[PDB]
Order: structure tokens, then C-alpha cells, then sequence
DNA sequence: CGGGAAAATCTCTAGCA
DNA sequence: ACTGCTAGAGATTTTCCCG
DNA sequence: CGGGAAAATCTCTAGCA
DNA sequence: ACTGCTAGAGATTTTCCCG
């Protein structure tokens, strides 16, 4: 039940920018996703981005890639 | 209370002193002279 | 300070001096120094730099205007994926606009337009347009083309991809429509190394996968936590960390000092 | 790696396809799909279909995606072969189009239209378009009163179809579902890309007889010899090239 | 790749698409789709990514012609220390920048002078006037304003100080004599703390005392080094290392594998 | 040998190849059909 | 630090200036001058002076560098206050200029010139002057057919006179004159800038009766106590501010 | 002799700059002065810089400080 | 583990009126 | 109360590959 | 050594036609 | 064969100062 659409949830990748910082940050992973917000893991590191500021995908090469 | 002092329209010279309404990342509200503006914060300097 | 302070600021009435010069030539602390100027009227003449970041949701389009040999060419951009729709049309009024943007808000999901202050765009007719297919209208800055920098970039590429196959057509029309077809489905690089079509589908299917997943796991999940404060809704836990929204203002926390009932 | 056994006995089971025993078993694509046609007893989206419609003395180019209902409709000048070229390009440069119906008529036939097909790799064919062209037109009946050209309200009409309908098996929009068979589309070509790069490779595991690859991942490698799949870690295997 | 490669020649005779996509469509290595890409004479739209550096001897003036409310203002920049020199010119003359050019060498150690291509800068009163002051006559690249990138930001400082003067002056030639002042004498900053008259004052004396030393030292300290090779000038040594000269290949090495004699 | 494709007097177009005769540091020395240019490598591509 | 007691012997001797025993003893320029400025027995560049000269019908005017003999001429359309303000501007933003010599000519006492010399910071002041307008007359009369106008000639004989002319004690010429002359004022306003900012200090050291502050450095920090300079570590000192 | 005129010519601050890079390079030390080329040593590195990239300099403020 | 080649990531720029 | 970006040419760092 | 305030260094931008 | 830079507004890191 819940556990499967959780682990489909945080099988989205996350490319995200901070207030000042022009580069776009790596794929991290998604854990929620909000109205406006989105919560995501990024090397060990929760944080909670604007949706203003995520682009969130799920890459099919690589889900077809393992 | 700030003073704001931006470059609105075309214009190179620069104006001010504004009462800062509202601060963004990026842009700010100001009122000159009632008459409320909205600057990109690169043509503004808050002090 | 004061004999050298009052020197100092007659020497800036005078010349206009920065506040490393004053702290030399008076012996002056760099805040007093810093203080004088900072109180010039004359001396704010830069901002600070910087830059901002344009908004990127997955229902953002950023529209304009471009001229290319003569003739008019509306280029909307979808700023998420990098998608491109162009069209030349006659002249830069407001029904072509409307019609324009009818047509793309009938083949996509907009929700909201970016475009410039041009007559086109400020037009009653754009404006009942987006009314009807319910699209939220943000003007830029006056005169602030970074505001719209993807499209403005978009633009350039456009008119780069127009150059590479303008001998291909005869009319303009149709290379314009190469040059939409090159860069949506010809061109890869990007956050997924895919190319803007190929973005924008992942971009659309997974908003709305995403959106599903997370009203099914909300109507599953069902709980509230206490941290340090009131009931807290549940939103994510686990790795010894639990992110709540209390009071509508999204929070982590350590699994240390939180209880969820 | 370790549930290849078990979705081997699935496959032999129930004949599931490979998208759900990769989700149900937590393996890559690449090996349920080798243990899905390595079974005997186990064995769209860029076909449009066009046609040109009248209303009003106006002449309607209609596209239609088969797979999902999706059109795409516009007010041309005239039924000619120049604007269905133009109509063609724009589409091909919007979606992935690849192979187009169409009714002999004039302007399909003619030889801009095909220029256009080739240039766009568009592949020419010549019962779904009659009752969407029906659907179309009571749209706009129904619209009509509130625009005053006929270009706005086949647009409206569009709109209204593309994401206003809901009806299906889902209840989902024609939006929504060209979107997700595209996104399963896109999938299926990253698969057979993935595929093709590792067809080409021989691997000589524990040495045994030439085996071919499927997987070579973090874990281990996963390779199949003699219609039997085998797993193996890197220093035990010799992959190379043929 | 045979047929997967004439397949990526034919689509990107069509469409021009980048290696990415030929790589990702067709199975291609990357080094072959950038082939592919490398052979298109239509492809090649875009330069490196870089820039250069201005010389910046001791000696190295850039000159430059700016306008300012309808009158000409011909300006001189040390790149070394910043100093300007200014004169506001009834015309973009090449008599007018002789004259110019000569008081500056009168009044500096000029040894040459970077200007663009203006017709008053390319004039043969100009190179007349160069050739009896001594001075060297570098042209920047045609159209490459950055050539001369000092000058030209000293035009924007220049103008920028006349902006915060202009009320203290009648005419236009008594404000940019104003503003020249200003930059020389009352703003601070740089490598030294300087002002543009400290720091041009302090490069010139230096240059002359580090020759007169250098000069000293070379005629005391003669030595010939071998290392790993010919009988290499000494230049300097110590610290386990030796800086030497061999057949005008300034080189450094350690202090092992030489000797001194 | 090289291929220089440049960009020389406020022509937007791009042109080439052309010989490389000399390289600096910011700057190229190509030839166009008997024809000597001085180009900044900013507006350059050598292969 | 180590050298106090040899500078003061070495004063003592032959009563030298600081930079003389601060390049031999490695002392900073603060402590060499207050050991200099300590015995009672040891004990100009910004200086320009103008006037006007007339050749062929046409005033010339002329300002020289007491100091170093660096001139500044140039042809002027008349002897008027406003070409005198306008040279005198150009040539305070052009040098670090303090002091003006003048004969009480109508140009020299107009308003126009005292306001531009209040603008500048130029003090106004009412025999170089003449040998030095020979000399030039001299190198004009020498110079005059290579150049048609009587402008770029009275250029040319202020290049040959400031850098072209060499002479004196070192045999440099006037423009290297002006510049050593201008490096040394440069670093007796920073000397004298430093000596400001630490004369209102007070050390208190080993604690003993109050003290002025002369260095803080790497090492230790150098004070004068009753008229005899001592160095003591920083946890060994007190530095407060009167 | 030698020495006091080696000394001296040290007490004379470079700030450079390398090919790629904008940003000028600290005060290094002045070890030697060429017609074309300066030998510096900054932070217990000996580089040759072009004159073209080399402003020297003394620093009368810190020449007057110790 | 040691290099070596290939991939990936980072740096930086023109053009968008 | 809104907001520079994008894609390509090199340069430098990471990673895969076999011993 | 611990913070804390001041200085110094780094980052980044407009304007120079 | 020649060549972006400069100065100011913030932000972040180093350094001096006293216990
Ligand atoms: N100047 C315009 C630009 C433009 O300078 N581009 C270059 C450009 C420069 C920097 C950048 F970061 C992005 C860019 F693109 C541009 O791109 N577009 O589209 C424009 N469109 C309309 C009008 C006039 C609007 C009518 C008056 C409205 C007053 O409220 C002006 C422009
Ligand atoms: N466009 C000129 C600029 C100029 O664009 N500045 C802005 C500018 C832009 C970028 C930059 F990095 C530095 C800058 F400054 C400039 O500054 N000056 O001085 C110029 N001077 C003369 C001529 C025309 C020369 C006559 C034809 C010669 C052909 O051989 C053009 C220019
Ligand atoms: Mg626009
Ligand atoms: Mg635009
Ligand atoms: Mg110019
Ligand atoms: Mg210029
Ligand atoms: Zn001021
Ligand atoms: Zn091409």
C-alpha cells in the first residue's frame, strides 16, 4: 500500500537552485511535493525548495537504465 | 526605514531617496513622490 | 574625530571622495568614512549585484516578440523544459497575439504567461483571451529584458537554428517551423540529456504522476506530530528526520524531541 | 539480481509483461524484458490521422492522435496543398509525429505535402476522424456565441476537447493521456537504445562459452547463456566486444 | 557504426543536430557524433569561451575619443596605475590629437600607445607626432572595443564623476579638468591603497630604481651556471633554488644538479 | 594544419575555415583567400 | 627591536636622519624618527610657480617645479584670469599641487583664479621663474622649424626640457627629479599619517607610569618612556586609547 | 655591496597575473627585473611572469609601517 | 592500486532591440 | 507586490578498465 | 583557546557607442 | 603578428583583541 507509493514518490529526481545561486543543483531526491513547495534529499541533506525553483523529472534513461 | 535610491526607465541617471515598501529577491517596491515603482534590485541600492 | 570628520565632509561636498580617500587623508575609521559617503545623494549611483531567478513551475510560459527580415515572429517558451512554439505573423497586434495564445493554452497546460510590456501584450483582446483559458498574466519590469531571459535567450537560439536552415525554405514560415522542429526534437543536452519535447513530456507526465502519488499517500497517511508545540500534520519521515507543516510553514526536524500519533 | 528466479516463475505463471514484474521484482527493464521474449508462449504513438472538414464556407484542417483522442485543428485560406504542408510541418515540429492517414485527397497527394513528409520524416498512408470531426463540430456549436470569427472557436473547441473532456477509463483528459503514451513512447525507445548497446557485447564468465549481456551494474553482472540467466561479479567475467 | 553513422550524416544534413542527439538516436560514440558535428561548415557559430589581457608595461598608455553634451573629450589612461589625463577638443582631429599626444609625452615617460581605429588616431600628423616623441603605435582589432578595456571603463568612471560635478562648473572644460582631479587625487583603491597619482607616482620611481639596482647588481654579481647544459648567465639564487638564463630562456631550477662558477 | 571559422567587422555571420597562421593569447592570425585577418579568440573556433 | 640602542649610538655620533639609520639598523621609520626627533641638538614639493612670457605675439604660460625643474607650459589665447583658472586646474588634477607663486599680475589676482585655487586647495602666493623662461626660450628657438605653429613647438621644448635635459647632482633629468621628489613626499604623508593614528595611544607596560606607542608589530611592541625607548611583549603591555 | 642591493630589490612588492586567469596575483616579492620578464616569488614559489603582467610596486604606506 | 582513456562536471561567453 | 538564461568550447576532475 | 568585532578578501555587475 | 576592465555593494573568510 503506502510503502510502494513512496518509494515511486522518491523515484523522482529533484534539480533545484537557492535564492542566490545561479547553478542548477543536482538530481536529488523527491520525498513530498507540496502546492508550493517540495521536499527533497540531497547527499544526506533534507531540504525544502520553492516550486518556483524545482524542475522535477524522472529521467527514463536511466529508469530503463536500472 | 530605508532609503532606496534605483533607475527606473531608460533613464541612466539615478533617483532617489524612496521609502522601501516591499523587498523580493530580485526586484523592490518603493514609493517616490506617490508614485509607487517596481526596480529589479541590480538598479537598487538600499541604505 | 570631529575636526576631522568636518573636514572631511566639506572635502566630499567638494570632490566627492570615496570612503578609503577620507580615511586616508583624515584618519578616519572606514565606518565614519563609510557614514559620509553613505549619506551623499550624490555617490548611490550603482546597485547591488546581483541577479535574480525567474519562475520556474511546470505551468510557467514566457512570450515575446522577435523580428526577423522584415517580419514578425511570436516565440512563446515553456521555462521549465526549454519547449519551444513559434509562429510569423503579420503585424504585432493584440487579436494575433490572442489567437497565438489560444492556440497554445488549447495544446498544453498553461497557467500562467511572462511577457514584456509591448502593446501587443498589454492588449484587452490578450487579456479576454487568457480570461477564457484561464492563464494568470505577470508583466516584467519595464524595461527589464532579464525578466524573461529564458525566451529572450530562446530568441537567439531561435534565430541561430533559422540561420543554420534558411536555405532549406523559401519562405520564411516554414523555416521558422524547421527551426521549432530542430530544437524540440534535434537538439539534446539539458537536465535529463534529453531534448526540449522529450523534457517536456517527462516534465508534464511526472507533475501529474507526482500529484496522484501524493493525494493517494495523503489519503493513506494520516497523522499528527508534536516537536519541542501544536499538532503538526505529517508530511514525511524517516533517516531520523520527520518534515511537518505547522501552521502552514514547512519545517524539519530530528527524530530526537518529536512524537507522531 | 536475486529475483530473477522468482520473476522467471511469475513470467511462467501469469505471462505478465515486463514493466510490471520490473516494478513487482526491483529489476532492471533490460532483464525482464529478455525474460519476457525468451518465452514463446508470451508473444501507435506517433501515427496521426488527418483530415479537412467544412463549416461556414471555412475549411478545417483537423489532425487527430489515434492513440489518445488529442487533436490538433486550425482554419486554413484554402484546401490546398501548400497549407497542408505548413500544417504538417508545424505539428512534426510540436509532437512526434511519424506516420500520417490521410483520404487521397488533393491536397494530401501533392507534392509539397510529400516534400514536407520527407523532410520531417513523416512516413504517408492513405473510422476515429468521422466521429471526431462530429465531436468537433457540436464543440463549436456549442462555442460559436462566444467568438466572432470561426478561428477563435475551432481554437476554443480545441481547448475544451484537449483538456475540458474528461471521460475514459481513468476519467482522464485527451491531454493528459497524448502526454502519458508519449512519456511510455519515450521509455520504450530509451529500452531499445539500451538494447542495442548491449546486443553487440559477449561475455565469458567463470572460462565458459560466449554468453550475451544484460546487465552491468553496481552489484554484479547479469548476463544469459543458453537460454538460462546467470549472475556473476565483474572479476569472474570478461566482457568484450564483437 | 557504417550504417548508424551515414544515417547521423543524412539527419544532420537535415536538421544540423548537435552530437548529443546523433549519439543518443543513432548509437554513436561521442568522439564520432563530434566528428560529425566538427565536419559542418553550418555548425560553426561560436568562439571560445575566454578572454585576453591587455598589456600592462610601465610604459603603455590607452587613448580614446568619448562624447559627452555634444562636445568631444579626448582621454589618456595609464593601465598600470589608472591615472587619466582629459581635454575637451572643439573636434575629432588629428592635429587635436597630435597636440594631445605630445603634451602627454612632454609630461609622462610615454613609450607607446594603444588606441582603436578612429580616423583622428590614424592619422599622419598622429604617427608624425609618435615618431618625434618616441612612442610606439599599437592599433587594437577592428570593432573589439575590449582591446582597450581600461580606457574605456575609465570613459564610464570619467563621465560618472563630471556626472556628480556638473553643477560645480559652467562650462563642460572646467568640469572634466574637475573630474580628472577627482580620480587622480581624491579616490582610493587598487593594488596599493592608492589614488591614480600615488599609484602612477610610485610605478614610475620604482621602475626607475629597480633598473638602476638591477644595473648595480648585474655589474657586481657575474657568474656562469651549469645545470642537469651551456654556461647559462646567473641571475638569482638562493633558497635551494637558481634562476638563470640560457640563451634567453629564462629558467628556473633547484639547487641540486647546478653548479656555480 | 587548422580550420579557423571567425567573426570579423560587426558581421553577425561566421565565416571559414581559414588558415591558421599565428596563435596568441586572446588573439589569431588567419588567412581568408589571400586575405591576412587579426581576430580576437572570442570571435574564433580553431579545429 | 634588537638595533635601538645602536641607532641612538649612531644619532648620537653624527646626528643622521631617520632613513639613514632605518635602512641600516632595520628599524621602522616611526622609532628612527622619534629617536631623530628626541634630541634637541638634531634639530617644497607641492611648490609650483607660474608666470606668463610672450614669443611671436602669442603668451605662453608657464609653471615650474621649484624643486625638481619639471615644467609645465603651454600657449594660452590671452593673458586672461580665465586661462590662468583653467591651466592651474589642469595642472592641480595632474600633480599634487599646494602652493602658487605669482607676481601680482591682473590674471594671477583675478576671481575666476582665486576661486579655482580654493576649489583645488592651491594656497595662493604673492628668480627660477626667469632662468627657467630663458631656458626655454632657448630650447623653442632651437626646436621652431620642426613644427609650423608656435603651440606644438613650445611642447616640443617642455619634452626636451623634462625628459631630454640632463643634469644636475645624478645627472637625471627634471621629469625623474619630480617623481623621486613626489615618492618622497608620498611617504612623509604616510610617515606623518602613521605617527596620527598612534600618537593618541597609550601603553602601560611591566605597571609602570603611562607611555606613548611607537610600534606594534610581529615581534613585540616598542614604546618611550621618559624619554628612553623600551620593547615589551604584547601580555607584558596595555594599549588603550586617550 | 651585493647584499644591501639584493635586499632592496626584494623590498619591491609584484602583483601579476597568469595567461587564463583575471584576477591579479597577491603582492609576491621581486627577486629579479628583465627587460621582458620579472622573477617573483610569491608564497615559497618562484615564478617568471611577462612584464606585460607584472605592476611593482613598493607600498609607501607599508614601507612606512615596518 | 597505477596509469590511461573516456565520461562528467565545471568555467565562461554572446546574444537575446 | 519580482527575479538572466542557454547552449557550446575548452579545462579540469571523476570514473571505468584492465591488469 | 572562545567568541566578537573589525579588517580583508572574494563575488559579481553596469557601462564603457 | 594580440589580448576586458574597474570600482562599488554585499557576502564570506581572516585577523586582532582581550580575557
Ligand atoms: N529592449 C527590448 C529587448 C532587448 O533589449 N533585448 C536584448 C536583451 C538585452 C539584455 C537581456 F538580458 C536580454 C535581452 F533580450 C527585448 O528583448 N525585447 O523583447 C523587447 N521588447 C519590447 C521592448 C519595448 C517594449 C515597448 C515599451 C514598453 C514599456 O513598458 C523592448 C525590448
Ligand atoms: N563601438 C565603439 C565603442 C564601443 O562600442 N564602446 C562600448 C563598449 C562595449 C564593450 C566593451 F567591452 C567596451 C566598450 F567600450 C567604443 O568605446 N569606442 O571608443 C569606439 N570608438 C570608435 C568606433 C568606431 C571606430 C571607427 C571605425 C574604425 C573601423 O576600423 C567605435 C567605438
Ligand atoms: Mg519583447
Ligand atoms: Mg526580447
Ligand atoms: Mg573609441
Ligand atoms: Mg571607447
Ligand atoms: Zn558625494
Ligand atoms: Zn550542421
Amino acid at each position: 500500500e503506502l510503502q510502494k507509493q513512496i518509494t515511486k514518490i522518491q523515484n523522482f529526481r529533484v534539480y533545484y537552485r537557492d535564492s542566490r545561486d545561479p547553478v542548477w543543483k543536482g538530481p536529488a531526491k523527491l520525498l513530498w511535493k507540496g502546492e508550493g513547495a517540495v521536499v527533497i534529499q540531497d547527499n544526506s541533506d533534507i531540504k525544502v525548495v520553492p516550486r518556483r525553483k524545482a524542475k522535477i523529472i524522472r529521467d527514463y534513461g536511466k529508469q530503463m537504465a536500472g | 526605514n530605508f532609503r532606496v535610491y534605483y533607475r527606473d526607465s531608460r533613464d541612466p541617471v539615478w533617483k532617489g531617496p524612496a521609502k522601501l515598501l516591499w523587498k523580493g529577491e530580485g526586484a523592490v517596491v518603493i514609493q517616490d513622490n506617490s508614485d509607487i515603482k517596481v526596480v529589479p534590485r541590480r538598479k537598487a541600492k538600499i541604505i | 574625530f570631529l575636526d576631522g570628520i568636518d573636514k572631511a565632509q566639506e572635502e566630499h561636498e567638494k570632490y566627492h571622495s570615496n570612503w578609503r580617500a577620507m580615511a586616508s587623508d583624515f584618519n578616519l575609521p572606514p565606518v565614519v568614512a563609510k557614514e559620509i559617503v553613505a549619506s551623499c545623494d550624490k555617490c548611490q549611483l550603482k546597485g547591488e549585484a546581483m541577479h535574480g531567478q525567474v519562475d520556474c513551475s511546470p505551468g510557467i510560459w514566457q512570450l515575446d516578440c522577435t523580428h526577423l527580415e522584415g517580419k514578425v515572429i511570436l516565440v512563446a517558451v515553456h521555462v521549465a523544459s526549454g519547449y519551444i512554439e513559434a509562429e510569423v505573423i503579420p503585424a504585432e497586434t493584440g487579436q494575433e497575439t490572442a489567437y497565438f495564445l489560444l492556440k497554445l493554452a488549447g495544446r498544453w497546460p498553461v497557467k500562467t504567461v511572462h511577457t514584456d510590456n509591448g502593446s501587443n501584450f498589454t492588449s484587452t483582446t490578450v487579456k479576454a483571451a487568457c480570461w477564457w483559458a484561464g492563464i494568470k498574466q505577470k508583466f516584467a519590469i519595464p524595461y527589464n529584458p532579464q525578466s524573461k531571459g529564458v525566451i529572450e535567450s530562446m530568441n537567439k537560439e531561435l534565430k541561430k537554428i533559422i540561420g543554420q536552415v534558411r536555405d532549406q525554405a523559401e519562405h520564411l514560415k516554414t523555416a521558422v517551423q524547421m527551426a521549432v522542429f530542430i530544437h524540440n526534437f534535434k537538439r539534446k543536452g539539458g537536465i535529463g540529456g534529453y531534448s526540449a519535447g522529450e523534457r517536456i513530456v517527462d516534465i508534464i507526465a511526472t507533475d501529474i504522476q507526482t500529484k496522484e502519488l501524493q493525494k493517494q499517500i495523503t489519503k493513506i497517511q494520516n497523522f499528527r506530530v508534536y516537536y519541542r508545540k501544536g499538532p503538526a500534520k505529517l508530511l514525511w519521515k524517516g533517516e531520523g528526520a520527520v518534515v511537518i507543516q505547522d501552521n502552514s510553514d514547512i519545517k524539519v526536524v530530528p527524530r530526537r524531541k518529536a512524537k507522531i500519533i
